[PDB]
């Protein structure tokens, strides 16, 4: 009766987007903007706006009507 | 997301053809209510495309000239909201002019660009008994539109996947060195893009990556390598076929657009004017 | 329409509800902002545990939505001293909720009113997030925010210093508030103004210094307290165990990128321990 964690399967018709905790590793943060002081202390990253980015170019472009 | 969105599952057709056939129905029917209510005033399906067509540029210069400065997804929310309501509407019934500024302003209020009515109508080069009267047709077709929009308001533009794509150039593609460069022609093909029927035929990523590789062609960079090798597509061959083949459909639909004529345009207005003034 | 009216269900400053046929139907601007954006994010929204906007109609600039009909929330349950919250309830209410959260985060959307009557439970048992009249998209660098959100008893401490921009971290310190109200059957830091919200929080908690907050003083509306030393966790809650505090203080920490998101707080091992949390069939109902 034990719950186990499962992740949201969800498919996105489209490349892979690298895991949110990956971008700065893999080079990706670099080419998007620099969160200020201000932003960082309410709990918002570059790496959320880089993610939203990727995913949204990645959505649905293996998708077919 | 657009993978799970409205847009996607009910508003991305299969072919021209589709859209066709449902302005001729829409054509159709509204010439079958005005008979059955009690002749060379009806519009044919082409004339109302280029009167769509005409209007739509009318939208876009509306919205350019907002102050103040609307966003870039408020302008494509409107666009797309036009596109859809005339797909299933004719513009015989309801006229384009006033559509089209409700769809701005219903566009203004879903991307939550907060703007106040008496700010939204004082954009328009109208007296402000004009404006205030505008406001009131505003006012009455706004849940008209909701409704035949199906109340599916969210639209995918092809801008935040466009900026997605180069941020994915700039990350793993080093052989296009500097993706940025490639920007302001892709933007131009994308709003070319707009004009035609694709954002109700294709998916927001597949126009900006159409517009990424019709700008990398320009700039006779050919970087077929980045979708079959960065995109993953070399393992799947018939995906990145069907890719290449929704890409060159797509720059077939820019290559064989009409842009409406002056001269037509002012005889379908002439003959659009007459419909609305005799019903 | 199609709806006959049964009952009056309630009336606040937005609109009224009435239970029709079951569903529950919320009655020079022009159509309410509000009610537009309830549509426009319910309809391209679809989770066991998120309301679900069946039908919209209105006449002229009126509207009105059609929702699934729930039986109670959890404000009723929290209030109601003839149920006793067992831990495996509290679980249970903290999946669905979380669950929810994380189908809505991933998304890109913060609820931004999370509240005990703003989860709802149907007849079923099953959590669903309603009332996303101030829920908004996140992620968006350009966008514009406004740090008086959330109701004042639930809201973060990013937000009560005049936090702008924030991602999930003002859902997770609500859902932590909810999580605190559940243990303690009474509101966690009930106060009465915006300072004395974040008086309760430093007294309750303790002061955040540059460590545990790096670029706090940074925003805008921030006013230093004095050192709070703060009551341990395991005196609040002594009837929690270690696992259940752990998930309290990730979702109570002052910094809202350390704290845990709804991704984590799901594989948190408190979710996984024993014992499971309840069925929804039995759920407690008042
Ligand atoms: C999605 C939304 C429109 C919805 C769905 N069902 N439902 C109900 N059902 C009954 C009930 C009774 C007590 C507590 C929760 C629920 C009430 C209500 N609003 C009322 C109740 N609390 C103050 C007023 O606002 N809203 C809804």
């Amino acid at each position: 009766a034990l719950y186990e964690y499962q992740p949201l399967q969800i498919e996105t018709y489209g490349p892979h987007v690298p895991e949110l905790e990956m971008l700065g590793r893999l080079g990706y943060l670099n080419h998007v903007r620099a969160a200020s002081p201000q932003d960082l202390a309410g709990g918002y990253t570059s790496s959320l706006a880089c993610h939203r980015a990727l995913q949204d170019a990645f959505s649905g472009l293996f998708w077919q009507p | 997301m657009y993978h799970n969105s409205s847009q996607k599952r009910h508003w991305t057709f299969s072919s021209e053809e589709q859209l066709a056939r449902l302005r001729a129905d829409a054509n159709r029917k509204f010439r079958c209510k005005a008979v059955a209510n009690g002749d060379p005033v009806f519009l044919e399906p082409h004339e109302e495309m280029t009167l769509c067509k005409y209007y739509e540029k009318r939208l876009l210069e509306f919205c350019s000239v907002f102050k103040p400065a609307m966003p870039r997804s408020v302008v494509g929310t409107a666009c797309m909201y036009f596109k859809r309501f005339y797909l299933n509407n004719s513009v015989m019934e309801y006229h384009p002019r006033i559509i089209m500024l409700t769809c701005a302003f219903l566009a203004c209020k879903v991307d939550e660009f907060n703007v106040s009515s008496p700010q939204f109508v004082g954009n328009l080069r109208e007296s402000p008994l004009g404006q205030e009267k505008a406001l009131e047709q505003i006012l009455e077709y706004e849940l008209l539109l909701i409704q035949q929009l199906n109340f599916h308001l969210i639209v995918h533009n092809p801008y935040r996947p466009f900026e997605g794509f180069l941020i994915d150039l700039k990350t793993r593609y080093p052989i296009l060195e500097n993706p940025e460069i490639l920007r302001k022609t892709a933007d131009d093909f994308l709003n070319r893009i707009a004009l035609t029927d694709a954002y109700l035929l294709y998916t927001p990523s597949q126009i900006a990556l159409t517009a990424i590789l019709s700008s990398a062609s320009r700039a006779g960079i050919t970087m077929e390598s980045y979708l079959s090798e960065s995109l993953m597509l070399k393992e799947n061959r018939t995906c990145l076929s069907q890719l290449l083949d929704i890409m060159k459909s797509m720059r077939n639909l820019v290559k064989k657009y009409e842009p409406p004529r002056s001269e037509e345009v002012a005889v379908l207005k002439q003959k659009l004017e007459r419909c609305h003034s005799a019903e | 329409k199609r709806y006959e009216k049964l009952d009056f269900l309630g009336e606040g400053q937005f609109a009224t509800v009435y239970k029709a046929r079951i569903v529950a139907i919320k009655k020079k601007d022009g159509i309410n902002r509000t009610a537009l954006r309830e549509i426009k994010l319910l309809q391209e929204l679809s989770h066991p545990n998120i309301i679900g906007l069946l039908d919209a109609f209105g006449h002229k600039s009126n509207i009105s939505l059609v929702f699934d009909f729930m039986e109670t929330d959890l404000e009723v349950i929290i209030k109601d001293n003839s149920l006793v919250l067992t831990p495996s309830h509290i679980k249970a209410y903290m999946l669905m909720t979380l669950q929810g959260l994380e189908y809505l985060h991933q998304h890109w959307i913060l609820h931004r009113d999370l509240k005990p009557n703003n989860l709802l439970l149907d007849e079923n048992g099953v959590l669903k997030l309603a009332d996303f009249g101030l829920a908004k998209s996140f992620g968006s660098p350009n966008r514009a925010y406004t740090h008086q959100v959330v109701t004042r008893w639930y809201r973060a401490p990013e937000l009560l210093f005049g936090a702008r921009m924030y991602g999930v971290g003002v859902d997770m310190w609500a859902v932590g508030c909810i999580l605190a109200e559940l243990l303690l059957r009474v509101p966690f830091l009930p106060g009465d103004s915006d300072l004395d919200q974040l008086t309760r929080i430093f007294e309750t908690l303790g002061t955040p210094t540059e460590e545990q907050w790096p670029d706090m003083c940074s925003l805008p509306d921030y006013v230093t307290f004095k050192s709070f030393p703060g009551i341990p966790l395991h005196h609040i809650f002594s009837a929690a165990g270690d696992d259940l505090l752990d998930l309290i203080q990730g979702l109570f920490l002052f910094n809202p990128c350390a704290r845990i998101t709804a991704t984590q707080a799901l594989k948190m091992k408190y979710f996984s321990n024993r014992p499971g949390p309840t069925p929804g069939c039995q759920l407690p109902r008042p």
